[PDB]
């Protein structure tokens, strides 16, 4: 979560919304963005659409957290010969295999395309604690790491930028690869140490140069990294290694097991995942599916040589994907089919046990009242005023009315009526008023999730 | 000194606090159109909530009158409580007639019951009626917020509750035509 | 024991109770507190109820300190424009199976879910003492060990935090490893 | 400016960057930039722009207590040509 406040009577003049952070992959454009001649040269610009660097993406919630609140400006009172100071909560995180036993990252917070507003780099050594794999930095059980707020110069932003944020309400992190030293073990008396003389900086490099890289997110929809042991060709050592397959490697790499015959991920089929490549990577698999007679990889599946320094990108097929290969949302179908379960209907709020995998493809749900001639009353008709569904620590999604109609519960009228509670994929989903003032939900795309009537609930 | 022609502005509160007693709101906008019949009276529908919608517009037409009235008579009181939209969906009107140029009297019925950022809105967005010409009067509806009303209308005398023995519309129409000739 | 007092003829605008600590192991809710969607992932906010980490748990004496006393704000005399500086009397103690000799822990005073008061780690090497098992640190035989009171910048406390810590009496204690 | 140092040759460098310095017309030098030893960890390696060109490239003076002085003369030479050059050590 980050805090917004007017750079220094004032305790309402700033706003503090939450955040939604996940780690990204960027990709290519479509085919038509101006890049500059040296794009189709050696090594330059060709950055076979994705490489190595860490670079995660937050979003600033953009609910409500006043009432009738509307443009920051107003709410925090920055006019144009104003600077407005950022702030916010934030942690390191480890998702690849291997622990981190000192130096974090220095990673750098950017705002839009290259405007940097701030380089976040915790001091060396003065930390002692372990980042171990999937496990966030400051122990989820613990207090997050702040911005400068624990610092002589904090974070500046003039209404100009602040004026950005508010139009996208989301920022980037980039990170660095530079992490402490190793620890490394000891057959003498069998111990755990970590050698000041072996740095991931030397021994890491290698690993990006003789394997393969495959992206894929079953365990969730944040796309996971992992390199398997691939062979080079043109490198007689590198030859010495066993020769690797697409299918032995999704097994060991990311878990794929075949319970009947078929390779499947705990439950879903290979074929449930779109396979991706890079420029080159694209070729290397074409020429095997040559010498081979066949059109689709599925099958082929098990003999495909993974060469070093391929890439390859598992996805869902599921839900559609952006620029950054995040879950961002699925079809009408699947969406419906995970609400399909209900387990209370009240006045107050519905409550269900909605699939995990789906709803975090959802913005929020419109809340309306169908009158039994063809009325469109919308409750919470605000972009702003999706901020409703819940959720219990039992798993279920608990949603409520009563958060957008003064607290109070629904009015029924006439119980034969159709409470219509629609769902806004992210993809869908609005963060600001259209060219005029419409703060309203007349201009979006959302999808029937709900539809009893009056005397079916209570 | 006196005037004949005003122009009523009726902000009506369609929220979910206010939707028990819907049918005093309606009564109240109903007992005040059957009273101003003059064609110089014309009158204005609006009502709010999540966000206000013009029902009628500004005109003298009991054609188109009545028509509002028979909308006003099928609504459900549902939403949050966004006063000052209403109340600005009301000066939008007037100063598109010709602001000081233009006799108007801005009626808004609710609980008075606002939250967060909306009094201050509120507050802000009903001086912008009184800078434009314009009498506000809060008639509000249940053990509505009299200081709130206070702070919306003009002075605690333009807040008259709508339950009484015609209080307000006996006080209120008889401080509209104490502007007449 | 602590003791608040207001920031700097003050000698009974001063409050001073005594406290009871108790190593904690924090679990899980009920069933209904609204935790983020990042809880049913893989390690993410998955902390299983309780994990690795010390915490530790004050509780400030209820009682009375003087006569007919009543809300600490009178008693002090702090108004909405001041600020209450805290002060207390700690000592680390070791609770596992193995001793420490050089370098103590760096325990964080909290107040409530995230409100920091202030920081606490003693330099290092600045004692050779042992911190021996069932053992606390300044030998219950000595002095125990005082927070800013031996320092250039104290424990600030505004009116409105200072009214929080009366509104329930307590503290917290999480301690690094 | 928005600089990035890029690798030319057959080997790769694990550290230190060289100390370019950035000269107009045929001796007015402008500035040497010289980034921070060890600062970074990143590598240089063969045909690879230094700042990865899926990242943020380094600016000149923009990130420093004394900038880039140019007078009403030297910015009319940069007119002029409107061509600047860079020499770096090794
Ligand atoms: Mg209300």
């Amino acid at each position: 979560n980050i805090i917004l406040s007017k750079n220094e009577d004032s305790q309402t003049r700033t706003i503090s919304k939450n955040t939604s952070t996940s780690r990204t992959h960027t990709s290519e454009v479509h085919g038509n963005a101006e890049v500059h001649a040296s794009f189709f040269d050696i090594g330059g610009s060709v950055s076979a659409g994705f490489s190595n660097s860490n670079s995660s993406t937050v979003a600033i919630d953009h609910s409500l957290s006043l009432a009738g609140e509307r443009t920051w400006a107003e709410t925090m009172g920055l006019n144009t010969a104003d600077t407005a100071r950022l702030n916010a909560n934030i942690r390191y995180v480890n998702t690849g295999t291997a622990p981190i036993y000192n130096v974090l990252p220095t990673t750098s917070l950017v705002l839009g395309k290259n405007q940097t507003l701030a380089t976040i780099k915790a001091k060396e050594n003065q930390l002692s604690q372990i980042l171990a794999p999937n496990n966030y930095y400051p122990s989820k059980n613990l207090a997050p790491i702040a911005l400068n707020a624990q610092s002589s110069t904090p974070i500046t932003m003039n209404y100009n930028q602040f004026l950005e944020l508010e139009k996208t309400k989301q920022l980037r992190l980039d990170t660095d690869q530079v992490y402490g030293n190793i620890a490394t073990y000891n057959f003498e008396n069998g111990r755990v140490r970590v050698d000041t003389g072996s740095n991931w900086s030397e021994v890491l490099p290698q690993i990006q140069e003789t394997t393969a890289r495959i992206i894929f997110n079953g365990k969730d929809l944040n796309l996971v990294e992992r390199r398997i042991a691939a062979v080079n060709p043109s490198d007689p050592l590198e030859t010495t290694k066993p020769d690797m397959t697409l299918k032995e490697a999704l097994k060991i790499a990311f878990g794929f097991n075949e319970p009947n015959g078929n390779l499947q991920y705990q439950g879903k089929d290979i074929t449930e995942f779109d396979f991706n490549f890079d420029q080159q990577t694209s070729q290397n698999i074409k020429n095997q599916l040559a010498e081979l007679n066949a059109t689709n990889i599925y099958t082929v599946l098990d003999k495909i040589k993974l060469n070093a320094k391929m890439n390859i990108l598992i996805r869902d097929k599921r839900f559609h994907y952006d620029r950054n290969n995040i879950a961002v949302g699925a079809d009408e179908s699947v969406v419906k089919e995970a609400h399909r379960e209900v387990i209370n209907s009240s006045t107050e709020g519905l409550l269900l046990n909605i699939d995990k995998d789906i709803r975090k493809i959802l913005s929020g749900y419109i809340v309306e009242i169908e009158d039994t001639e063809g009325l469109k009353e919308v409750i919470n008709d605000r972009y702003d005023m999706l901020n409703i569904s819940s959720l219990r620590q039992d798993g279920k999604t608990f949603i409520d009315f009563k958060k957008y109609n003064d607290k109070l519960p629904l009015y029924i009228s006439n119980p034969n009526y159709k409470v219509n509670v629609y769902a806004v994929t992210k993809e869908n989903t609005i963060i600001n008023p259209s060219e005029n003032g419409d703060t309203s939900t007349n201009g979006i795309k959302k999808i029937l999730i709900f539809s009893k009537k009056g005397y079916e609930i209570g | 000194s006196c005037r004949r022609a005003f122009d009523l502005y009726f902000v009506l509160d369609k929220s979910g606090s206010v939707a028990n007693n819907w049918i005093e709101i309606y009564n109240f906008v109903q007992q005040l159109a059957e009273r101003f019949v003059s064609p110089e009276m014309r009158l204005s529908f609006i009502v709010f909530s999540s966000q206000a919608t013009i029902i009628l517009p500004l005109t003298g037409d009991r054609g188109k009158i009545s028509k509002g009235l028979e909308d006003l008579k099928r609504v459900s009181p549902v939403g949050e409580t966004y006063i000052h939209e209403g109340l600005k969906l009301a000066n939008e009107q007037i100063q598109k007639a010709g602001g000081l140029k233009t006799s108007s009297i801005i009626i808004a019925l609710t609980d008075g019951k606002l939250d967060g950022l909306v009094p201050s809105y509120a507050e802000k967005e009903a001086k912008i009626s009184r800078s434009l010409g314009a009498s506000v009067y809060c008639v509000g509806v249940l053990d509505f917020e009299q200081a709130q009303l206070e702070r919306i209308a003009d002075s605690k005398e333009q807040v008259f509750p709508v339950k009484g023995g015609f209080q307000a519309l006996k006080g209120i129409i008889n401080s509209i035509l104490a502007q007449s000739c």
